[PDB]
RNA sequence: UACCUGGUUGAUCCUGCCAGUAGCAUAUGCUUGUCUCAAAGAUUAAGCCAUGCAUGUCUAAGUACGCACGGCCGGUACAGUGAAACUGCGAAUGGCUCAUUAAAUCAGUUAUGGUUCCUUUGGUCGCUCGCUCCUCUCCUACUUGGAUAACUGUGGUAAUUC
RNA sequence: CCUAUCAACUUUCGAUGGUAGUCGCCGUGCCUACCAUGGUGACCACGGGUGACGGGGAAUCAGGGUUCGAUUCCGGAGAGGGAGCCUGAGAAACGGCUACCACAUCCAAGGAAGGCAGCAGGCGCGCAAAUUACCCACUCCCGACCCGGGGAGGUAGUGACG
RNA sequence: GGGCAAGUCUGGUCGCAGCAGCCGCGGUAAUUCCAGCUCCAAUAGCGUAUAUUAAAGUUGCUGCAGUUAAAAAGCUCGUA
């Protein structure tokens, strides 16, 4: 309600290809309309099927009334996926990141130095163990 | 136990005229080896993503690199963190946009958009003339641009502009009294002027008096003395600033005026 | 990384008329503790002591005019010192009670919904003004002249203005199941 | 623990066993680790004594000269495969090469030879005539930039060295005068 | 905030310390609702350290003969991709800790015209200026030689990154 | 920093100077050949004492002054203690090695494999100190390198330090 | 109990138990106990321990004292 992105600092980021802008929306008293939303409403305002704009920052202001955002308007998902932050995939999520997690990768790097050749088998030497 | 060079650097313990900040990142860019002395340089994720913020996290600037968009003294830059020293020209190459590196009398970088004419040449005020086996005269520069058959009538000092485009150098300017010198180091940073006078001592230690623009009359060192051209004659535009020298009590003037004065 | 005291402890534990004297300063103006009384405290030796040092320093100093004239608009931009008399002589001369009638609180009880200074920590505590586009919750909050015109209902305060919480609703429930018999 | 060249005689021993040395496989650069090893000749100590039929007798082992295992990798150099039928080198590998056929390997069989090395193609050619265009572009280079210093050289000192001769002749007048 | 307060004595004036008196920063006694900040195995053990993990890395560009994967597309070496492997580089730094050292560290200032430096920035790469042409017969330039890893199997090994 | 209930010290071992060369990244009694008897102290040297890492800086005091710097920084020093080698530009590397010396493991008895003052965590000591946490995203780092890896670090936890 | 703010409270205790940095209570009509109550103090802190800084001109550089309270050598020459 009431929300009103005001695109504060319009980038034309040419070099990243994209519509680099802050978001800053207003509410009547409940800061915070969600961020698809905000996409979405910053599609129509640039015409530009928001799964390209890859927003973040939406922090609810004190009393209501506010809420400072940011929009990267890609000119292209290529343009997104070129650029790119993976938590910015994360932020809403249409790419992840890995989930071994962390520690048996690190178990792997003590499995190639025990034999010369076959990865396989030192893959294999780190797939035996789950403990 | 320090058995080799150190391979990283953090932040606040870094120089205060790269304009970082306090430990809110607990890593420094660390620029790399090259043409200048570490101090002088300037990483290019600085400029990008913390003077121009077309980007926001580092891989970005890695692919930017990637994207092969800077020229840094007309030369192709995949470095994130080039050391790049003073009136070196950078070339955002998909923007179109030109802007050599120098500095302010405030104690700041200028992000100093000259124009591509300006691009071609840089002017650097020479390091040595010396000859080379063979007997081959050089000109060496700054930036330690090793340029063979330099021209037969300089002498140290001189400032060449520098052809950006190729080496091999161009014209010169010769070193010569009252030039257009900004002033850099100390408390007579970023000042352009006129020289008006130098001291000599054999040793070491030669001051150099310099009258700047303002009539500020002082004498700092011939290090602390780039000379950018001809007296009463720029070879790029002037920074932000003015480049010269500025007053805290106007200063406060200048910083209430643009602020809610645009759009 | 870096944090400070705001309040203040004098060299004497029990000075009696200076412990109801600061007695009278929480009855006066509404504060919480003798700390409210030591904050101000606190702050206000060091603004007679930087009077004092730029009042020592001579004339044409850059560090006694740019940092005192800002010191100078400082003090009056939040309205506490005026810019009518403006040199380190009057500034000698300024008190603790001139910052707490620039508090929030006290602005809250000259002007508007507050009939105590009990009351007026409350509107500030129990958030139901506005002092701009913000709910304000500080009520040692000092003022700046701007901010004594904007003081209005919060919009979360359900009376005079305002989106429901569960209170007017709970004030209806007075008579919508008070009255209502259920 | 085993035998390489030179354990002298059959007792076990241990040698600082470097990169170099065999009955070892290293772990690091810089790293010297002495391990136990035992000696070239053979008293009685052995579990396995690696042996080679360098020549076979008449009454034929089934499981070392009727048995036979083979390999399978073959020269990835050019002249190994033309040397031996006495056959040039300007005149190439000329298909002999050990290609191999391995299949199923997507759901066809590939016949991969070993891609050539120390082997000169039309890219080499290609090459060859881009290595040493850049030496000779090189003594060009050098000889360019230094005829337009020599001009520029010579032009200056019309200027400078015949203030010579304007200062040879008011040096007889200041001894003069 | 430039302060003192109590205590000698029959009373008094001293000297004069005592003890109160505030700062602090750990240890702690007791108690604690929100919300912002956060020091924290230095003291004592520079003690031993279990365990978890702390420097990896392939470019269109070193070598693809992966037993791989994917294809007719194959031959001159051919694979799209590519584990490995050999090769290129870091691994010295980082973190941690201050035991140590009393002009020693360190700090400020200087100098290497005594010294060495990966990397990067820039020049330098036809030649023997022809042995007064082997470099025209020295005829290998359309390019050299052999020699290993991965691969394989034989394996031995209480155990081993054997 | 402290000490004269430390007044003379330094070389038989070069202590100090030269010359000469050796060697070392190189200056150098570096080093010896050789020569000289130097060199230096009450201005407290020489020596001994200091949890003496030092400093950037820190707390307090009207001022004058006084206490701190293991401690988010800089520089130094060690990774159990020494020694010796190595690699590379840079390491006597203890997330090298070699051996020793003091510790710790498997042992099937042959041998094999080990040093958290890295993150933690553990015990230990104490008055006294938290995850055996998560992530390589942020920060950077190394690479052949955008790619990756990173207990660096980030992240929260612990957490009336404050 | 004073210093030290606020109990010449209320009860008990009776030089006991305790308290009390110090000065001090308690040996029966306890303002020092032990409690009640009341009050004061600060306050999500407050209190203790130890440490150190001031107060302290009790280390006195500013700026100590040396006839009798500490402190002119037995006296003189006399170098640093």
């Amino acid at each position: 309600d009431t929300v009103t992105i005001r695109t504060r600092k319009f980038m034309t980021n040419r070099l990243l290809q994209r519509k680099q802008m802050v978001i800053d929306v207003l509410h009547p008293g409940k800061a915070t309309v969600p961020k698809t939303e905000i996409q979405e409403k910053l599609a129509k305002m640039y015409k530009t099927t928001p799964d390209v704009i890859f927003v973040f920052g939406f922090r609810t202001h004190f009393g209501g009334g506010k809420t400072t955002g940011f929009g990267m308007i890609y000119d292209s998902l290529d343009y997104a996926k070129k650029n790119e932050p993976k938590h910015r995939l994360a932020r809403h999520g249409l790419y992840e990141k890995k989930k071994t997690s962390r520690k048996q990768r690190k178990e792997r790097k003590n499995r190639m130095k025990k034999v010369r050749g076959t990865a396989k088998a030192n893959v294999g030497a780190g797939k035996k163990p789950k403990e | 136990m320090a058995r080799g060079p150190k391979k990283h650097l953090k932040r606040v313990a870094a120089p205060k005229h790269w304009m970082l900040d306090k430990l809110t990142s607990v890593f420094a860019p660390r620029p790399s080896t090259g043409p200048h002395k570490l101090r002088e340089c300037l990483p290019l994720i600085i400029f990008l993503r913390n003077k121009l913020k077309y980007a926001l996290t580092g891989d970005e600037v890695k692919k930017i690199c990637m994207q092969r968009f800077i020229k840094i003294d007309g030369k192709v830059r995949a470095d994130i963190t080039y050391p790049a020293g003073f009136m070196d020209v950078i070339s955002i190459d998909k923007t179109g946009e030109n802007f050599r590196l120098i500095y302010d009398t405030k104690g700041r970088f200028a992000v100093h958009r000259i124009t591509p004419e300006e691009a071609k040449y840089k002017l650097c005020k020479v390091r040595k003339i010396f000859v080379g086996t063979k007997g081959i005269p050089h000109l060496v520069t700054h930036d330690a641009r090793t340029i063979r058959y330099p021209d037969p009538l300089i002498k140290m000092n001189d400032t060449i502009q520098i052809d950006l485009e190729t080496g091999k150098i161009t014209d010169f300017i010769k070193f010569d009294t009252g030039n257009l010198c900004m002033v850099t180091g100390g408390a007579n940073l970023g000042r352009i002027g006129v020289i008006t006078n130098r001291e000599r001592h054999p040793g070491s230690f030669d001051v150099v008096h310099v009258k700047d623009a303002n009539g500020n009359s002082f004498a700092t060192r011939l290090s602390n003395i780039f000379v950018i051209g001809k007296g009463n004659k720029p070879w790029i535009s002037l920074p932000r600033g003015k480049g010269i020298r500025l007053t805290i009590a106007e200063e406060r003037d200048k910083r209430l005026a643009a602020k809610q004065s645009s759009g | 990384w870096v944090c400070r005291k705001t309040y203040v402890t004098p060299r004497r534990p029990f000075e009696k008329s200076r412990l109801d004297q600061e007695l009278k300063l929480i009855g006066e103006y509404g504060l919480r503790n003798k700390r409210e009384v030591w904050r101000v405290k606190f702050t206000l030796a060091k603004i007679r002591k930087a009077a004092r040092e730029l009042l020592t320093l001579d004339e044409k100093d850059p560090r006694r005019l740019f940092e005192g004239n800002a010191l100078l608009r400082r003090l009056v931009r939040i309205g506490v010192l005026d810019e009518g008399k403006m040199k380190l002589d009057y500034i000698l001369g300024l008190k603790i009670e001139d910052f707490l009638e620039r508090r929030l609180q006290t602005q809250v009880f000259k002007l508007g919904l507050a009939k105590s200074i009990h009351h007026a920590r409350v509107l500030i505590r129990q958030r139901h003004i506005r002092v701009r586009k913000q709910v304000v919750n500080i009520p040692s909050f000092i003022v700046r002249l701007d901010s004594q015109k904007h003081i209005d209902f919060s919009l979360r305060s359900p009376y005079g203005g305002g989106r429901p919480g569960r209170v007017k609703r709970k004030n209806a429930k007075k008579g919508q199941g008070g009255a209502g018999a259920g | 623990f085993p035998m390489k060249q030179g354990v002298l005689t059959h007792g076990r021993v241990r040698l600082l066993l470097s990169k170099g040395h065999s009955c070892y496989r290293p772990r690091r650069t810089g790293e010297r680790k002495r391990k136990s090893v035992r000696g070239c000749i053979v008293d009685a100590n052995l579990s396995v004594l690696n042996l080679v039929i360098v020549k076979k007798g008449e009454k034929d082992i089934p499981g070392l000269t009727d048995t036979t295992v083979p390999r399978r990798l073959g020269p990835k150099r050019a002249s190994r495969i033309r040397k031996l039928f006495n056959l040039s080198k300007e005149d190439d590998v000329r298909q002999y090469v050990v290609r191999k056929p391995l299949n199923k390997e997507g759901k066809k069989p590939r016949t991969k030879a070993p891609k050539i090395q120390r082997l000169v193609t039309p890219r080499v050619l290609q090459h060859k005539r881009r290595r040493i265009a850049l030496k000779k572009q090189r003594t060009k280079k050098n000889k360019e930039e230094a005829a337009e210093y020599a001009k520029l050289l010579a032009k200056r000192m019309k200027e400078a060295k015949e203030k010579r001769q304007e200062q040879i002749a008011k040096r007889r007048r200041l001894s003069s005068l």
